[PDB]
């Protein structure tokens, strides 16, 4: 099909008439040539193409990098390149090294930079420890008073069990990063325990985000109720999201009168993989959304998606270092290891396990 | 000398040990009182070489905690010489010798293996002790093993 | 608040759960399909603002057309379960209430989980067929998605022939599994071949068939 | 020319330190302070090189023999001409720099917690002139690496092959289209789509 | 900071006092009972700050591997001292120095 | 540490002897030991007096 | 009546905390009490009864017998303007440092015109060069675009 | 005699002319270090 919008792509009137100006004889020559030639260039039945497929991609690995770094003076950008990858993608290990979300968005988000930061802030994991500043324990006999001359018009200001208190600051900065409160913290401490944990709060516009704790020998067991608040408690957040990055892109979309031009529109690389949950957010162009751990993908979207994803992969790996593989390799390759309904990993427990004979197996 | 408690990861922060002839891991305040220090001062005053060091004593208090049950010098003498394989049955009379035998002997040799000198060995697993955690607090780089 | 996302979540669930109902092959007419948010709020929350499920199965005839090609389809039974760890309780009576007016295919939409005792209770359900899912799945359509290509589901013949111009057997074609999302949006059972029309940057439109399991 | 761009590199470099060390420098996102100032620092001495070698690279006459033999793209390229007329520039180890075997310190002929250039491998030089024995040092080290990364992938990219031909070894073009294996499983039904 | 037994030097464990509403220091191994001065029991800080830390000084000045500048002395305003950059490292550590004279042999920063 | 580098500078201790010095967490270290690899240098008078 | 004499109790204490007004004072939480109206309730007293003990602000207890606006303390959602400006300048300041932690990093690395690209013919390209090859085989050059992003390798 | 645990230690001068800091400009010649942050050694 794409032959036959080549053909009458070029050969139209205008461009026979009154640019190449055939006549006649050479037309019907032109033509008779066109097809002698397309019927010479075919495939020729007996040709052995898995071998040149394994061959035509064995052999630009064998000079390629076996470290490659690059990124390498930065910590926070991580990434893995050449071999280790390709090592990483041949054998399907359900363990990479940089998992990482690519989140596009809608068009009313992608150029305003303040809603693609509210929709920046909405995905990201945050415990109650990510906010914590001290943590504190008091022997503060008086239920209606205290001696943290702090909290004294707090709990003054409150009036109108145990005797020990389990007091905690937070921090200004993420607490208005995430776009929380007080109370709703305090609720999801008041959800989380029930009615154990007598909880105490204090106003935004103090000068110490304090909270207060008491139960309803009695010292370890605030401890242990201590690092358990720290550790299980989260206040939003798609849980496995760690970190999120704003990156800009220039595409390229026809105008008007059908001629492609760049375009600058904002989108998100976060690191962490979570599919199934980043996919269902409001903002988020829930369509586009990819990822590169395929196993999740297949877990996800079925086989073909799988498949692209994969052949996407590749190419880049061989595609990042200037070399380029011709096609019909990289797709037999991608269509070898997933035609049977599951990923088929190319090392020997995947392919032993195949109905093939036994002398073909044993000989490996 | 191996360091348990993962960051935040692994319940107890406790450190304990590894020794010739024997099977399991055996914590640490057991060997300082099995050689003969059996109050708490000395031992804290052997490990730590401040008094104003809260973030070390901060995390030595599960080691006490840990190294309470035993209290005086031959119930910690006989709970090593019962794991120090042997043969089985050599209960407390002469199991205890075995193991006073092996505390003279093969942990650390090359200090002495005369008796009335185990104060040396015990002054030297304080400086080590001191040097894991002043390692695994970050205020000094680790080892490099190709120097 | 809180509130308007709980309701979008159902809302965009019920709509999943009313297109897949339509590339099955049966019939949902428009008045329903286009259901803006204030119809799901007045018909569907209480006045609290809470949600009844009882109030939002359904029954699906099939189209003639899709009678016509495909033969073996009865009709659809559409109800959403109320209990959140669906156990063995429900899922009995809901057996009973399929054992009960004769209908070929029911979707139980679970919440949370359901017992392995209760998985068992699917078997049991016969002739009739019980096809569950859980609803935090159904939240997103997954064939709008870019990489996923259509599948359409072939007749009983169309087969034969498919089987005669390459002169094969059914085991051997490229496979896909019982339960693979979009094997199981479609509905397939062990025998169905499910054709695909891919496209390819060599040849523009390529097409590829596939079998299930 | 080429030695005034160097100084005013070397210059600017005495710059970058004095901010990261009066707590003035902008820190990059993702990146801690040291991250950002050692990514700085090789910038500037990246330019540095290239804009000294593009100096030399353009004086030359039309008969130095190596712009022929570059010109015709028969063997080399501009980074030959660069590391011979002007600056050698820069050592590498694992992305990263010449790291301090001893304590704080790079060699025990300078002091403790210096970073200027020549201090963590900015070889300053060209193969011409001559190689101060420091420089030489770090060289080896870089030369030492890559003989042994050569050492290392080879044999790796070897056994890939292997099993990536063990894999795909009956695969064949029947006489219809069809992409068969051994036993007809269809792989492709029209080879290459085309 | 905790305390330590007089009669037996082990450590003192936080006992309640519950008839007079008070906290004291009781040993577990003997049976010596100790007043508490502070409230507080336990503390656990988790974010901490500091990027400091000049650590030991001792001799600092003969030290023939450390670099010497002209920086004035803020004590007896001496121009010839030794400068040093942090010691305990963390990866977010500031590059900022330490000054220290070699004359009044003191300790100084820049600010 | 001066004295006893002055008893190694005049032959009286086997001139292979390391006294080593780490000023930092304060340890006096001295080396007596066989397969230590080392080198000759020069020697440069340091000590402000002459 | 608990609520009925204890939100006046604590409003007219705090109110006065910071002659004839009694009336006016009283007239005030009334309707703020009824106006809670409108256990959730409770939550909202704790907002107003903080705020205004939250001595520091003179301006608030002392900003609030002169004139002000009532009914606006209600269906406020100014948790973060009503009161005090040293915070607002915070919470304007942290929301920067919050704004620019969520970003990413990008690229450095030296561009020379010695090379072209096979795309878009563009003289932008930054490289570097590792051992690929042997050690009798020269080194290999990898050289990306600047431009359109393309990236190629050198024998 | 120095070996490699007392290396550490030490401080070296690469040549005899660096032991006295001179009061040039050459192509030829390299270019020797200046140790910029050392206004006195020692
Ligand atoms: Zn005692
Ligand atoms: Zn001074
Ligand atoms: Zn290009």
């Amino acid at each position: 099909s794409l032959f036959q919008c080549l053909v009458r792509a070029r050969l139209a009137t205008r461009r026979i008439l009154e640019e190449f100006r055939l006549n006649r004889d050479a037309f019907e020559w032109v033509l008779g040539t066109i097809e002698a030639q397309f019927q010479r260039s075919l495939v020729h039945p007996g040709e052995m193409v898995g071998v040149i497929a394994a061959q035509s991609i064995g052999e630009p690995a064998t000079q390629m990098t076996l470290n490659t770094f690059h990124y390498a003076g930065v910590s926070s950008k991580n990434v893995t390149l050449g071999v280790p990858r390709l090592k990483e993608i041949l054998n399907v290990a359900k363990n990479i090294k940089t998992p990482a979300l690519t989140v596009y968005l809608d068009r009313e988000i992608a150029l305003d930079i303040e809603k693609a930061k509210v929709i920046q802030s909405s995905i990201e994991y945050t415990t109650l420890k990510n906010v914590t500043s001290a943590t504190e324990i008091y022997y503060d006999p008086d239920p209606t008073s205290t001696v943290i001359e702090e909290d004294f018009d707090t709990v003054e200001a409150y009036f109108s069990q145990s005797p020990w208190l389990l007091r905690l600051e937070l921090d200004r900065a993420r607490m208005l990063d995430k776009q929380l409160t007080m109370n709703q913290v305090a609720d999801k401490i008041s959800e989380v325990f029930s009615d154990d944990l007598f909880v105490m709060w204090s106003e935004d516009n103090a000068d110490k985000l304090i909270i207060r704790c008491r139960v309803i020998e009695e010292d370890q067991m605030l401890k242990r109720i201590e690092a358990h608040m720290l550790d299980l408690i989260a206040l939003r957040g798609i849980p496995g999201i760690s970190k999120v990055y704003m990156v800009k892109h220039k595409v390229s979309v026809p105008d008007e009168s059908g001629e492609y031009k760049n375009e600058e529109l904002w989108a998100l690389e976060t690191d962490g993989i979570n599919l199934a949950e980043v996919m269902a957010v409001p903002g988020v162009d829930s369509s586009r959304t990819y990822s590169n751990s395929f196993v999740e993908i297949l877990s996800v979207l079925g086989i073909e998606a799988t498949r692209s994803s994969l052949y996407k992969e590749i190419l880049n790996v061989i595609a990042f270092d200037g070399s380029y593989v011709n096609y019909r390799h990289m797709a037999l390759l991608v269509d070898v290891m997933t035609s049977r309904g599951y990923l088929m990993a190319i090392t020997r427990h995947g392919i032993n396990r195949a109905d093939t004979g036994a002398l073909m197996r044993c000989s490996f | 000398i191996k360091l348990y408690g993962r960051e935040d990861k692994g319940t107890g922060r406790t450190i304990k040990a590894t020794l010739p002839y024997v099977k399991q891991d055996i914590p640490i305040v057991i060997v300082f009182r099995a050689l003969g220090v059996v109050p708490d001062g000395e031992i804290l005053q052997h490990i730590c070489y401040d008094e104003n060091d809260w973030q070390m004593l901060e995390m030595l208090k599960p080691c006490i905690e840990e190294g309470f049950v035993i209290q005086d010098k031959e119930v910690a003498l006989d709970f090593i010489g019962r794991r120090g394989s042997a043969a089985l049955g050599i209960r407390r009379e002469k199991r205890i010798q075995y193991a006073k035998d092996i505390l003279q002997k093969e942990l650390l040799p090359h200090i002495t293996q005369e008796e009335g000198f185990e104060t040396r060995k015990t002054f030297f697993l304080g400086y080590m002790v001191n040097r894991l955690l002043l390692c695994a607090l970050e205020r000094k780089d680790q080892d490099d093993r190709d120097h | 608040e809180d509130n308007n996302r709980i309701i979008s979540r159902l809302w965009r669930s019920f709509r999943t759960v009313k297109e897949m109902a339509a590339d099955r092959g049966y019939f949902i007419s428009q008045e329903e399909m286009d259901q803006s948010l204030e119809e799901f709020r007045s018909k569907i929350c209480d006045s609290m603002g809470n949600p009844q499920r009882k109030l939002m199965s359904f029954l699906a005839n099939p189209t003639p057309e899709a009678l016509e090609k495909y033969s073996d389809l009865g009709t659809l039974w559409v109800e959403f379960c109320d209990e959140p760890s669906v156990g063995i309780k429900t899922m009995r009576n809901f057996c009973l209430r399929i054992q009960e007016k004769n209908f070929s295919t029911g979707i139980f939409i679970y919440q949370n989980n359901i017992t392995p005792s209760a998985n068992k209770m699917i078997p049991t359900v016969s002739p009739a067929i019980i096809e569950t899912f859980q609803e935090s799945d159904l939240v997103v359509n997954i064939t709008h998605h870019e990489l996923v290509p259509k599948h359409i589901r072939l007749s009983d013949g169309e087969k034969s022939q498919l089987l005669q111009r390459y002169k094969l057997k059914e085991s051997q074609l490229p496979r896909i599994q019982r339960e693979d999302p979009v094997a199981r949006y479609l509905g397939l059972k062990r025998g169905q071949v499910v054709k695909i029309i891919r496209r390819s940057e060599t040849s523009g439109r390529y097409a590829s068939y596939r079998i299930c399991l | 020319e080429i030695t005034h761009a160097i100084s005013s590199a070397k210059e600017q470099v005495q710059e970058i330190i004095y901010k990261a060390q009066h707590n003035e420098l902008e820190l990059k996102p993702g990146m801690t302070l040291r991250e950002s100032f050692e990514g700085e620092v090789s910038r500037t001495l990246n330019d540095a090189r290239d804009s000294a070698g593009r100096s030399a690279e353009m004086n030359l006459k039309d008969l130095n023999n190596v712009k022929q033999m570059v010109s015709a793209g028969s063997k080399g390229s501009f980074i030959n001409i660069a590391q011979m007329s002007a600056c050698v520039g820069q050592q590498m180890v694992e992305g990263k720099r010449i790291a301090f075997g001893f304590a704080d310190r790079s060699l025990p002929h300078f002091t403790k917690d210096d970073f200027s250039p020549e201090s963590k491998g900015f070889v300053e030089n060209s193969y011409l002139r001559g190689l101060t024995p420091q420089e030489f040092f770090f060289h080896a080290m870089a030369g030492r690496e890559g003989l042994i990364d050569t050492a290392v992938k080879t044999a790796e990219t070897g056994y890939i092959q292997r099993r990536l031909v063990k894999a795909l070894e009956d695969i064949m073009v029947h006489y219809d289209g069809t992409t068969r294996n051994s036993l007809g499983d269809i792989i492709q039904f029209l080879y290459g789509e085309d | 900071s905790f305390r330590f037994c007089l009669e037996c030097n082990n450590m003192l464990y936080p006992k309640e006092d519950k008839e007079n509403q008070r906290l004291l220091y009781s040993c577990r191994n003997c049976d010596y009972t100790e007043l508490a001065e502070d409230p507080k029991v336990y503390r656990h800080e988790l974010i901490t700050n500091i990027g400091e830390t000049a650590g030991i000084v001792d001799d600092i000045g003969q030290d023939p591997t450390l670099p010497r500048s002209d920086k004035e002395c803020p004590e007896c305003h001496s121009r010839d001292c030794v400068f040093f950059q942090s010691q305990q490292r963390r990866k977010d550590t500031n590059m900022t120095l330490f000054y220290v004279c070699l004359n009044c042999k003191k300790t100084f920063r820049d600010e | 540490v001066s004295t006893m580098r002055d008893l190694r500078r005049s032959g009286a201790i086997s001139p292979e002897v390391s006294i080593i010095r780490d000023i930092r967490e304060r340890e006096f270290k001295i080396f007596t030991d066989v397969g230590r690899v080392y080198r000759p240098l020069f020697i440069v008078e340091d000590d402000e007096s002459k | 009546n608990k609520t009925r004499n204890g939100s006046i109790s604590a409003i007219y204490t705090a109110l006065a905390m910071d002659p004839s007004k009694i009336f006016e004072l009283v007239k005030d939480i009334e309707k703020q009490c009824f106006k809670a109206v409108n256990d959730t309730y409770r939550n909202k007293l704790r907002s107003l009864i903080m705020n205004l003990k939250n001595k520091n602000n003179p301006t608030l207890r002392r900003s609030i017998l002169d004139h002000e606006i009532i009914p606006s303390k209600l269906v406020t959602m100014s948790a973060q303007e009503l009161a005090p400006d040293s915070l607002k300048k915070e919470m304007e300041e942290i929301y920067k440092k919050n704004l620019f932690d969520a970003q990413g990093a990008t690229e450095n690395n030296s561009v020379t015109d010695r090379f072209e690209c096979g795309k878009c013919k563009q003289r932008k390209v930054s490289y570097f060069q590792k051992q690929t090859r042997s050690a009798a085989a020269p080194l290999t050059t990898f050289c990306k675009c600047e431009n359109c992003g393309n990236r190629w390798k050198f024998s | 005699y120095v070996d490699g645990e007392e290396e550490e230690t030490i401080m070296i001068a690469m040549t005899p002319e660096d032991l006295q800091t001179r009061s040039l400009n050459d192509t030829a010649k390299r270019i020797k270090p200046e140790m910029s942050t050392s206004s006195h050694h020692t």
